[PDB]
């Protein structure tokens, strides 16, 4: 059920939601997937997070008018790495509202990101203060604490069975939590478990580096982080 | 080069 779209994957996963994947080949290493979100809500469209490149999130933009043709009222992006904020040019050149926690937008210079235009602010429990993310529709935000960053944050999609971890959650058979030279290594296994009981009765995880998996990623994710502390 | 799961 993939839809290729030039360097492109759509994948839908409910009615109103689809995955969006690109792509970064590095010589000697190959292609890297990257995944977010787009989210049909009555007469507009939601976007979670970028493509790799400004080129490759003006080809996401192409895809939502051709496949949806209803017009982008916001993106929100996960963190401040070039997978999820490398194409916020591509979406500030289309007029599109672009949401990123505070200290993605303060962490963006130094991490060579455009920042967003506007910034998410959270309460100690974690969930987005209503009045910096307004008109969210069935998005509801989610800083869990700091684990792949001390900036990322996770969607949920209410009314579905829809929730994104970004690259927070790695699959359920992952070897490794990756590279943890600039990750929290101590927060880690709580904020992995902080998105799981956020979003209790989401079934499908989606994340952005590998295939939607099952609340076995989440806990596979948190397990493996036990292991640093 | 900070791509994402690559560190360069
Ligand atoms: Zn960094
Ligand atoms: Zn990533
Ligand atoms: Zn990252």
């Amino acid at each position: 059920g993939d839809q290729r779209f030039g360097d492109l994957v759509f994948r839908q996963l409910a009615p109103n939601v689809w995955q969006h994947t690109s792509y970064l080949d590095m010589p000697g290493f190959g292609a890297v997937a990257s995944n977010g979100l787009i989210v049909r809500d009555g007469g507009r469209v939601l976007v979670v997070d970028t493509a790799w490149t400004d080129d490759q999130t003006a080809q996401i933009l192409n895809w939502i008018k051709q496949e949806i043709n209803l017009p982008v009222a916001l993106a929100v992006v996960t963190h401040a790495h070039q997978d999820k904020m490398g194409g916020m040019d591509a979406l500030h050149a289309a007029g599109i509202a672009t949401y990123a926690n505070a200290l993605s937008n303060q962490l963006a210079p130094q991490e060579g990101m455009v920042a967003a235009q506007h910034s998410l602010t959270f309460a100690a429990n974690g969930w987005v203060e209503p009045a910096t993310a307004p008109n969210f529709g069935p998005l509801k935000v989610f800083y869990p604490g700091p684990g792949h960053t001390s900036d990322n944050i996770t969607v949920g999609i209410d009314g579905t069975d829809i929730a994104f971890g970004g690259c927070l959650i790695k699959d359920s058979k992952a070897k490794s939590l990756g590279n943890l030279g600039d990750a929290d290594t101590e927060h880690y296994a709580a904020s992995a478990r902080a998105f799981g009981a956020a979003f209790p009765k989401a079934s499908m995880i989606v994340m952005s580096h590998s295939a939607p998996d099952s609340r076995a990623a989440i806990t596979h994710t948190a397990r493996m982080a036990d292991k640093l502390r | 080069x900070x791509l994402x799961p690559v560190p360069e």
